[PDB]
């Protein structure tokens, strides 16, 4: 149904045995996402802390 | 004076999370992945303790 | 209190963080090997940084 | 040793080492399948640690 | 992206990578891979990434 | 003179034109090597640090 595919498809062993792949254009890994806390420091309210 | 010194001592304490061992070292901040995919299959088929 | 805070932890940090920090200053020099494809990467680069 | 240096910042370019075979060889595809099998099992990360 | 309220910490945990998909035994796969290597050595992938 | 090379050889385009290569087992890039920032003598700037 297709001839060539340009898409972010993960190169795995189970997919190599049916279709071929070229050299990878973008390497990546598993990341960590946090809430990115800012320096929300108030003024007069922090004096009586 | 001692209490403000203690609060500023808390202010320069432990840096935020920068590694997976930092995630394993704590239990207060929970975390999750996607319910289906090879990302969860990485942790499911993992060998590192 | 803050002088006790500085004398308590004493966790110094690094001045240089990213690659743009090398272009942001000129006092701390930096170099590569005299020959190699690493130097050819800087020689044939298209990024102004 | 003397454990006196450190690396900061992310990677600036996309580099990668791979197994080399001559052109028209018979073993290159099973070598590539073995490399993919070692990559999916995380044994490369085990040897890297 | 907005509201710019997230950040990425830590290094990569595994060696993942995307590539160009082609059927097995395709004649164009080797010139496609040569074009991918030419675009990678030219750094135009990093230009489109920026 | 050889059959297969298992060594950190850099995958380039000019090496692809004569021999073949497999999928990369370990990705890498160009990083920054600096020394670990130790304690430095602060001096007169410690009067109002
Ligand atoms: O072949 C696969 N390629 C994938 C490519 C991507 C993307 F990054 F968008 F290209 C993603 N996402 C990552 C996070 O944002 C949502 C989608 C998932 C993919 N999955 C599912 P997995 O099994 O969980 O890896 C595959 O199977
Ligand atoms: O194919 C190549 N493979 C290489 C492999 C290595 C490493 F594996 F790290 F030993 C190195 N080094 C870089 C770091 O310090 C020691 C030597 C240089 C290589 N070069 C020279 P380039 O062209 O400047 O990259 C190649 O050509």
């Amino acid at each position: 149904r297709a001839d060539i595919a340009v898409a972010p498809l993960t190169i795995t062993l189970v997919r190599e045995e049916v279709i071929d792949f070229s050299k990878p254009f973008m390497s990546l890994g598993i990341s960590i996402m946090i809430k990115k806390p800012q320096k929300s420091k108030p003024g007069v309210f922090s004096f009586l802390d | 004076t001692a209490n403000l010194a203690a609060f500023l001592t808390v202010e320069r304490m432990v840096s935020p999370i920068e590694s997976a061992e930092d995630l394993a070292k704590q239990t207060e901040i929970a975390y999750g992945t996607l319910d289906s995919g090879s990302t969860k299959e990485f942790f499911r088929r993992s060998k590192i303790a | 209190a803050n002088l006790a805070a500085f004398l308590t932890v004493e966790r110094m940090v690094s001045p240089i963080e990213s690659a743009e920090d090398l272009s942001k200053q000129t006092e701390i020099a930096y170099g590569t090997l005299d020959s190699g494809s690493t130097k050819e990467f800087f020689r044939r680069s298209k990024i102004a940084v | 040793k003397p454990c006196d240096t450190m690396k900061v910042g992310g990677n600036l370019d996309s580099k990668g080492y791979g197994i080399a075979t001559p052109k028209g060889s018979s073993l290159g595809a099973a070598v590539n399948l073995a490399v993919l099998k070692l990559a999916e099992q995380g044994a490369l990360d085990k040897l890297k640690n | 992206r907005k509201p710019c309220d997230t950040m990425k910490v830590g290094g990569n945990l595994d060696s993942k990578g995307y590539g160009v998909a082609t059927p097995k035994g395709s004649a164009l796969g080797t010139p496609v891979n040569l074009a991918v290597l030419k675009l990678s050595e030219q750094g135009i992938l990093d230009k489109l990434k920026n | 003179k050889a059959d297969i090379a298992i060594a950190p050889l850099t995958i380039t385009l000019v090496r692809e034109e004569v021999i073949d290569f497999s999928k990369p087992f370990m990705s890498l890039g160009i990083s920054i090597m600096i020394k670990k920032p130790q304690k430095s003598k602060p001096g007169v700037f410690s009067f109002l640090d």
